[PDB]
């Protein structure tokens, strides 16, 4: 991975050796040139995972994951250098070297072989997100925001490492590859019990579970946008990778563990998906339609079918391009009105025609319209929990009735109708901002294309 | 093969190169609508060459030309079944298409983007074309919810109107709630057979389909607008008039039907599935019947006619009669196109009055449209020999020689009269009697874009069915031997109702007022299941969601069991221990106390 | 219950201006100032030779030499056989029928 | 904020177009047209007021008893099936502003005289603002009423968005 | 193209043209046509393609997998037979997948070719896509998403453990 | 037959035996009422019409609205018998009425399964 590491290490002295008025071109152009590389992680086997060393291996799992990661880094530079325009050099070179740091531990951590790396990685990334949102985040709420964002995190990770300390102890490893061969059954205890408990918690609280979710709104609602692009696109799938890994020592004790945890899911998406209907502010619409699109996530992680964890892939790298559209798109509208309110810009399709176009397109990726990558994740799963239990249907085919009114509710309000009179600063999209909408939709619908790059090692 | 099989394709890849130049590679924007309206009218042509082996040999054959995906031991290949279902259908969707497109290039003139009118109407054929050539489950619904989402695009096409938004949405609603009986039959086919192919499905035949096909009628219902999902159909008018005609004839709303005649193999070994669709096809056919006697706008009599004979279809498809139900789909396509044809022609000319207590006097101003219409209303009440009575008859005299739930039947015979009586309100209020229109006449039918168009269509709604019914191969035993009062019954109910319906007409000419009656006031208001349905449900869920799931749980609850209280502790501990009085003597104190417990309370000293 | 002469006279000094904007809608005659059954057939000729033929040639072309050439992938249902046929592959005769019972 | 009259005029015209939906044909309308004109007739000199609300009111419920289930709506009438139809092609006028020079190029003519009006807005708003300073109450307006211009060459008092507004057929 | 055994097809009957009309069919003058203008264009484009492939012969081959001792042979705990035995174990199992689509995709054809006769003319294609399917069922069924040889085994083991016991109370 | 109102289906006005009686107190409530509208109309109509303004005019009822809507909601809770009963029936009832549900169900499917009561005979995608 070093290939990778190395280059992404070396954009902190490009964007600081670069020329004042050059440090968006430099970083955004090298950026996209890292991800071209990416795509050398391709080389996948039928058999046998990609083992590069003894401390970096990829497979079909943290692959599809990789490729998103350093493909958002780019389109996340292109985001914030409008509103980022009136701060000091120095603090833009802060905030672009908080994004390439943050980039630098995804990767790692996708890769990590040993679960103690992978845990520390996968703990370093707060320290640069809560960064970003606290400091370059608005409101005066951002700082709430960032309390129960970093103590949501560490009340779950906190027992995770004394779990993973434990493991290591007992098999002689953490090592996943030797896990894969020593993993031993896990018998029913109450210390078992709690030894579960700890092993997926931390990843509940990040996927996030419904029930432990209430940090996710706020984030991002006091997000900057580059912030929100990469808590909704990849910070979230940290918990989902993990609990995919981790699974794999928990047998057969998930059987009846899982329980609560897919009940919780299961209503919770009902739940998260009505309450977008509701939801005022269109960051935090866009905020609770995550919550219900991994609730579908942690059923299929818990159930453990080969289909199902295809689906789960799927839906993992097709959320996360869906979704960080969505904010993008979102963050559009604030930048000229200032503010979040779903209801206060309307009938925007009459003034802006083409971002009206990215609009739909977004909404229907959202509601997964066939034959998307969104809605192949979807179907996957859903094709899954039937066998699980056949009621299951129900629940899942109210969510995509559901799922589609509050989604074209989101695109109705603010594209059609009438356009508010008083709000007459609708400047025309700019070239940037149409070009960001498409690096996400363009990638995610040629995916259609050849899906099974996305489908994980079950494929 | 290498003819039949290569002319197939480049039908459907004939229709989406109009799509492909939106590109803006090779595109001529000033006729984008006669470029595509050419594109249609070719492809018509390359259908019916297949269409005619077919009916020389019975030639059909599957194409999967490429595989997609494989997911283990289930192969996903893009297949397409060109067999009797779409050989018949395709040209028939195409040759209706072609009218409709033409007449749009005269009723949509005036409209400033007029080019994406005619992409999504293209887009919209396009995804039915998919729907019906789909040769496995996840293929069929790409063209399934394809059609959906272009109804909603097309029936919101003036945006800036709250109701059209309104109609848009309620499509997706109702259609959603179809499409989940679609996923269960696609959950259970995987899970029971290990396929999505109509091959594998067949062929191992499952003797246990009560569940696949409850999910298959669920889908059917919200498609085809039956009785429990039908309001959105009518709502539906708020799309401009070639979305009407092409809605309600050559797409979204003989899929649900559609989707039943393909799995006939498994429903006609089911009596349950049969009974079922048998009595929500009656109950369908009757009530929109009913609701059609007082409606007042012209675009939604038709509407709620095409609700009227889908119900009929779905009938069909009960007493086990799958090639009557295809062959009404195909005869209903061109007069019921044909009506919203004439009715936007008359609207237009009135200058968008859609009210038929408005109209009147318009049998010798537009004699083209009056034709037209008056063929088109006897198609639809089965007159004899016209294209109509091919299916409809045949229908009738099927069911009323079946096994079959008595009340159905009855059901069935009552909606067939109250067909000729809705009729007659068209053509009564519509055409004669004395003007009731405002004072400055601008009626004027004379553009050759919509005679052609409608000319067309009334040759189709002449000699169609005849045609059509002389060339397909038999695969039923059709049943020719019963009562004269049997073999007839079609024929005398509709008289009867039209006879009946002169009597009611007539009487609004006489100078006495009368009061409603609760029927009255019933069939206007549709039963009130969208007056009911339409406020509680909505108010229900999206008041559970505010109240309940956002304030309640996740503003509250969720929030004070942990974050919330975790602080007050803190908080309240921190001031227990950092509240001290600086005092030495205090502080030496608690070191005896200390030391004390430590020995006598724990044994530290031990 | 009509117009105050308050009333009146605004609404007669917006009118006079509204109509003034709107007249200030119509194009001058230079504007829009831009920047720089023969014909039947071959109109129809050109559309069948770009939409049809090199279309059939492509899809040809792939189903010939590119689809046929896997197994399954082109499926006919095969033809029927009648009582009194001959087939070309073999040249084998399909009997007749028996002699049908008068009816 | 009705008075007596206004209620009973309403109710008039309310009436007679629930009426002519029931009866359809212009010779049946118009004799119950006439019909109903004089019920309204032989209470027109009624004097105590107790009675005529007393009439009133009974006239309403007999006009919910009576009205029509689905009454005739003018295409373009609230509730109506053109309501709204060309709110899409509305574009407000201050759109122009934002067209790259290329665009504006293209309509020299239109756009020299859309600065005129520009200016003319610019003059005149000052003075319009001063006239309703000096015009309303202490307490502020106590109605939505706004006043005609005073003297020549003054425009009524927030004129704008009421001359300029989008043509009802505006494409 | 492909092998005719495994991917099997009865030989086709055709019935020769027997008109009893005297209008020309116009399918025999479109398939003259079609003949004309579309398949011999067609075939001389490729006939010019495959003679430049002639030119650059080239071959790729089948990969071949030695066996290596199975899951079976190797002692507890020992990664470096466990991974080479279930490396080989995975392979196996992603081809008795394509060894289930050859089966169904027989089963698929034989239902389209035979038309309204399937029912009675598919029997053997029937049976032996129930048999496979039996087998495959035994081996790979309910393994999870976590799946391995040594959980294949274990499940062996349960139902020969089954099997004996039945056979003993017998 | 009177008019019966519903929450769905409000009486209408001129039903209403409030909207004739009507008082010289009444007439001052609604002439106070169309003066806070016409304030307001005036202080939005300075803005909306000024050449010079272009952005939004930002509304404090928009804003106080979509407070309301949100962050002002847990200040005002108080833990009471309704809120802690509401807080309990819609809160943790679901998860256990639908943990009955699919436990049962996946029960007796497992057991059938054991039996070899259950068709799996072509079920081999999970
Ligand atoms: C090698 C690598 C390849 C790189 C990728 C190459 C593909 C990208 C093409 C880039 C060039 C795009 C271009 O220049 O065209 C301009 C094209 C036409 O110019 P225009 O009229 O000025 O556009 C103005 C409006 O935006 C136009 O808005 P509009 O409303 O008129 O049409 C926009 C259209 C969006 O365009 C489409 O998606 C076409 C319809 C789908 C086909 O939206 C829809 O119609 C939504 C319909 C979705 C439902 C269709 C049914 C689903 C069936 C799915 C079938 C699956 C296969 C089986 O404009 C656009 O469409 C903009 C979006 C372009 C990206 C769309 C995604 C394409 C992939
Ligand atoms: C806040 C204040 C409360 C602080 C936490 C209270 C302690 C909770 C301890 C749970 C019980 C775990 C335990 O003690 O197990 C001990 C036992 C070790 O015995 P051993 O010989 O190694 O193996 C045989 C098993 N008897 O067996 C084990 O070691 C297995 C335990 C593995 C490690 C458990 C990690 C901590 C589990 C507690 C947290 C789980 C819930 C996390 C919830 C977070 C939600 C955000
Ligand atoms: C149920 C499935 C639902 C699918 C949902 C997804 C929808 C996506 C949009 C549909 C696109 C329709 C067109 C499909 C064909 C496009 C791809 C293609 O033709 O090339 C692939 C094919 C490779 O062969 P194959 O074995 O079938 O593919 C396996 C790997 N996927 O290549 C070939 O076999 C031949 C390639 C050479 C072509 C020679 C002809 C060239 C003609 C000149 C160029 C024009
Ligand atoms: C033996 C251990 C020590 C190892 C030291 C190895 C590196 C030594 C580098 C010495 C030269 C550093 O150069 C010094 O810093 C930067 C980058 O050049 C320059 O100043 C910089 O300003 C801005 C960025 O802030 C940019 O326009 C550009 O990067 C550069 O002009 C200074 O004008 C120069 O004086
Ligand atoms: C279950 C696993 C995860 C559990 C995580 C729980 C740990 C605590 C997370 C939040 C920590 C934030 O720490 C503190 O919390 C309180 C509210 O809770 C915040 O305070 C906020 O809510 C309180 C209570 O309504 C208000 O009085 C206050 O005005 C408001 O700012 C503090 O400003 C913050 O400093
Ligand atoms: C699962 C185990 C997780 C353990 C995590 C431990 C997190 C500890 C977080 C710090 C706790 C103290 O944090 C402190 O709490 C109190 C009470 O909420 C807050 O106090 C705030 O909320 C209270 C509650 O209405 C108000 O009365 C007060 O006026 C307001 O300031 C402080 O603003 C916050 O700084």
């Amino acid at each position: 991975m070093l290939k990778y590491i190395i280059p992404t290490i070396m954009l902190m002295p490009l964007t600081w050796l670069s020329k004042n008025n050059m440090i968006w071109v430099n970083s955004t152009a090298h950026s996209l040139l890292i991800s071209f590389t990416s795509l050398l992680l391709m080389n996948q086997f039928g058999d046998n995972s990609l083992n590069f060393s003894l401390l970096f291996f990829s497979d079909s799992l943290s692959t599809p994951l990789l490729i998103l990661t350093m493909w958002l880094l780019p389109l996340m530079l292109m985001a914030s250098q409008h509103h980022l325009s009136k701060e000091n050099l120095t603090r833009k070179k802060l905030f672009i070297t908080m994004l390439i740091s943050l980039q630098l531990f995804l990767i790692m951590t996708f890769t990590a072989m040993e679960l103690i790396l992978f845990y520390i990685l996968f703990e370093a990334t707060l320290v640069p997100t809560l960064i970003i949102i606290t400091r370059w985040g608005n409101q005066t709420e951002r700082l709430n925001a960032g309390l129960y964002f970093l103590f949501y995190t560490l009340a779950g990770s906190l027992p995770l490492l004394v779990a993973l300390i434990y493991i290591q102890n007992t098999v002689g490893s953490l090592n996943f590859l030797m896990l894969q061969y020593w993993v031993q059954p896990v018998h029913n205890s109450w210390s078992n019990v709690f030894m579960w408990l700890a092993c997926m918690m931390a990843f509940m609280v990040k996927m996030p579970l419904y029930g432990l979710h209430l940090w996710l709104p706020k984030a991002h609602v006091e997000a900057p946008i580059a912030g929100s692009m990469v808590l909704a696109a990849v910070l979230l799938k940290l918990g989902g990778y993990g609990m995919l890994r981790i699974t794999l020592i928990l047998n057969p004790m998930t059987d009846f563990m899982a329980y609560p945890f897919i009940m919780l899911s299961l209503w919770g998406m009902i739940m998260t998906s009505s309450i977008c209907l509701r939801q005022t502010d269109l960051k935090s619409l866009i905020a609770y339609s995550s919550v219900s699109h991994m609730a579908l996530v942690i059923v299929a992680i818990l159930i453990q079918t080969p289909w199902s964890y295809m689906g789960a892939t799927a839906l993992m790298i097709a959320h996360g391009l869906t979704s960080s559209m969505l904010f993008c798109l979102a963050n559009s509208n604030y930048e000229r009105i200032h503010s979040r309110t779903m209801i206060l810009a309307r009938g925007l399709q009459t003034l802006l025609p083409l971002m009206a176009t990215w609009w739909l397109l977004a909404s229907l990726t959202n509601l997964a319209l066939p034959p998307t990558i969104n809605l192949i994740g979807e179907l996957f799963v859903v094709m899954s929990t039937f066998s699980w239990s056949n009621i299951t249907i129900i629940l899942m085919g109210v969510n995509m009735v559901i799922t589609a009114l509050y989604s074209l509710y989101m695109l109705i309000m603010t594209q059609r109708g009438k356009y508010t009179y008083h709000i007459n600063n609708i400047s025309p999209s700019f070239t940037r901002e149409n070009a960001l909408m498409s690096l996400h939709i363009l990638p995610l619908l040629l995916l259609t294309l050849n899906p099974k790059i996305i489908l994980g090692p079950l494929y | 093969m290498n003819m039949f099989s290569s002319l197939s394709l480049v039908t459907l890849l004939l229709l989406t190169m109009p799509i492909m130049m939106m590109s803006f590679n090779t595109y001529k924007p000033s006729n984008y609508p006669l470029y595509v309206k050419t594109a249609i009218s070719y492809a018509f042509i390359t259908s019916m060459i297949p269409t005619m082996m077919f009916i020389h040999s019975g030639q059909e054959l599957i194409i999967s030309n490429w595989h997609w995906l494989t997911i283990q031991t289930l192969k996903l290949s893009l297949s397409f079944k060109m067999d009797y279902f779409s050989m018949m259908f395709i040209p028939v969707a195409l040759f209706v298409t072609w009218s409709i497109m033409e007449f749009s290039m005269w009723y949509m003139y005036s409209d400033p983007n007029i080019n994406k009118f005619f992409k999504y109407l293209l887009l919209f054929l396009i995804t039915m074309l998919i729907l019906v050539t789909a040769n496995n489950l996840f293929q069929l619904f790409i063209g399934w919810e394809g059609v959906g989402i272009m109804s909603f695009l097309l029936i919101g096409w003036w945006y800036g109107r709250a109701d059209a938004n309104t109609a848009a949405l309620q499509a997706i609603l109702y259609n959603r709630i179809g499409d989940i009986g679609f996923i269960l039959a696609m959950a259970w086919f995987l899970t029971n057979l290990n396929t999505w192919d109509l091959q594998q499905i067949f062929m191992l035949n499952p003797s246990d389909s009560n569940m696949p096909l409850i999910g298959l009628a669920l889908a059917a219902t919200g498609k085809s607008a039956q009785f429990g999902l039908h309001p959105w159909l009518p709502s539906a008018m708020e799309g401009p008039t070639p979305v009407s005609a092409l809605l309600h004839s050559s797409t979204m709303v003989v899929a649900g039907i559609f989707l039943l005649i393909r799995f006939y193999p498994l429903t006609e070994n089911n009596k349950y599935i049969q009974s079922i669709t048998l009595c929500l096809g009656a109950i369908t056919t009757l009530f929109t019947a009913m609701c059609a006697l007082t409606q007042n706008d012209i675009k939604k009599i038709i509407a709620f006619s095409t609700s009227s004979q889908l119900g009929l279809m779905m009938v069909t498809i009960g007493i086990n009669q799958p090639y009557l139900a295809f062959l009404h789909i195909c005869t209903h396509a061109f007069f019921k196109a044909m009506l919203f044809m004439c009715s936007g022609s008359i609207i237009h000319s009135l200058n968008d009055e859609q009210d038929i207590r408005k109209m009147g006097g318009l049998f010798k101003a537009m004699p083209f449209t009056t034709t037209a219409l008056i063929v088109g209303s006897l198609a639809l009440t089965g007159m004899p020999f016209l294209t109509g009575f091919y299916s409809k008859d045949l229908i009738i005299e099927a069911a009323n020689t079946s096994y079959t739930n008595a009340w159905a039947l009855l059901m069935t015979l009552i909606a067939t009269s109250f067909t000729a009586i809705y009729s007659t309100r068209i053509i009564f209020f519509a055409l004669l009697g004395q003007p009731r229109f405002p004072t400055l006449v601008n009626i004027n039918e004379n553009n050759p874009l919509l005679i052609n168009s409608i000319k067309r269509l009334l040759i189709g709604s002449l000699f169609a069915g005849y045609i059509i019914s002389n060339n397909i191969p038999p695969t039923t035993i059709p049943q020719m031997t019963m009562p004269y009062y049997l073999k007839t019954t079609a024929l005398i109910v509709t008289i009867l109702g039209f006879i009946l319906a002169l009597e009611i007409s007539n009487m609004t000419k006489n100078l006495k007022y009368h009061y409603p009656s609760n029927a009255f006031k019933f069939s206007t208001l549709l039963g009130y299941f969208p007056t009911i349905m339409h406020r509680l449900a909505p108010y229900m869920n999206l008041s559970m969601s505010q109240k309940s799931a956002s304030s309640l749980l996740d503003l509250i609850w969720l929030e004070a069991i942990l974050p919330k209280t975790i602080s007050l502790a803190q908080m309240k501990a921190s001031t227990l221990v950092t509240n001290q009085k600086g005092l030495i003597k205090l502080y030496f104190l608690s070191f005896l106390i200390t030391i004390l417990i430590s020995m006598i309370l724990f044994n530290f000293h031990e | 219950s009509g117009y105050t002469p308050e009333e009146k006279l605004r609404l007669q000094q917006l009118r006079e201006l509204r109509r003034r904007w709107l007249k200030d809608q119509e194009l001058s005659p230079r504007e829009p100032v831009l920047p720089p059954v023969i014909y039947k057939t071959y109109r129809h000729s050109i559309f069948a030779f770009t939409h049809v033929l090199i279309p059939v040639w492509i899809i040809h072309y792939y189903l010939k030499y590119h689809v046929t050439t896997k197994p399954y992938t082109i499926v006919e249902k095969k033809p029927r056989i009648f009582p009194g046929d001959t087939i070309l592959e073999t040249g084998e005769v399909i009997p007749p029928m028996k002699e049908f019972p008068d009816q | 904020y009705l008075t007596h009259q206004q209620k009973v005029l309403r109710l008039y015209k309310r009436a007679l177009r629930h009426l002519e939906s029931w009866c359809i044909h212009r010779d049946k309308y118009r004799y119950f047209a006439c019909l109903l004109r004089a019920r309204f007739d032989e209470h027109k000199n009624e004097k105590d007021m107790v009675k005529a609300t007393q009439l009133l009111r009974e006239a309403e419920e007999e006009f919910w008893h009576g009205q029509h289930p689905q009454p005739y709506i003018f295409p373009e009438s609230p509730g109506g099936t053109s309501y709204e139809r060309y709110e899409c092609y509305k574009v407000p006028e201050w759109c122009l502003d934002d067209w790259h020079p290329s665009e504006k190029a293209m309509y020299p003519d239109y756009f020299a005289k859309r600065e005129q009006w520009k200016k003319l807005r610019r003059e005149s708003w000052e003075r319009e603002v001063k006239q309703l300073q000096e015009e309303t109450p202490v307490g502020g307006p106590r109605t939505e009423a706004l006043p005609p211009a005073r003297k020549q060459g003054d425009l009524p008092p927030l004129w704008w968005h009421i001359v300029t507004r989008p043509r009802e057929r505006p494409m | 193209s492909w092998d005719k055994d495994v991917y099997p097809e009865p030989p086709r009957r055709t019935p020769a043209p027997s008109p009893q009309t005297s209008l020309p069919n116009p399918i025999t003058y479109l398939t003259k046509a079609f003949d004309l203008l579309v398949d011999r264009p067609v075939t001389l484009v490729r006939e010019f393609i495959e003679r430049q492939h002639a030119k650059n012969k080239y071959y790729y081959y089948h990969r071949e997998f030695r066996r290596v001792p199975d899951i079976t042979e190797c002692q507890e705990k020992d990664v470096l037979c466990m991974f080479e035995a279930e490396m080989q174990w995975r392979r196996d199992y992603k081809v008795d997948q394509e060894i289930v689509n050859i089966i169904q995709e027989r089963l698929k054809a034989c239902q389209q070719r035979e038309g309204e006769s399937h029912r009675q003319n598919c029997a053997k294609e029937l049976e032996q896509f129930t048999q496979v399917v039996k087998a495959y069922q035994d081996r790979y069924h309910d393994l999870g998403a976590h799946y391995s040889a040594r959980k294949c085994l274990a499940k062996q083991k349960q139902r020969m453990l089954a099997e004996r016991k039945a056979a003993k109370e017998a | 037959p009177k008019y019966e109102a519903s929450r769905l289906s409000s009486l209408p006005t001129t039903l209403d035996p409030a909207e004739y009686d009507i008082s010289s107190e009444t007439r001052k409530a609604q002439a106070e009422r169309l003066a806070i509208r016409s304030r307001l109309k005036r202080e939005y109509q300075l803005q909306y019409y000024d050449p010079s303004r272009r952005g939004v005019i930002e509304d404090p009822a928009l804003v106080r609205w979509t407070y309301a809507r949100s962050a002002n909601i847990y200040p005002n809770f108080r833990p009471n018998t309704k809120t802690s009963l509401l807080g309990a029936l819609f809160g943790i009832g679901p998860l256990v009425f639908w943990y009955y549900v699919f436990k049962t169900d996946r029960d007796r499917k497992e057991k059938l399964i054991q039996e070899g009561k259950l068709d799996r005979t072509f079920n081999i995608s999970y």
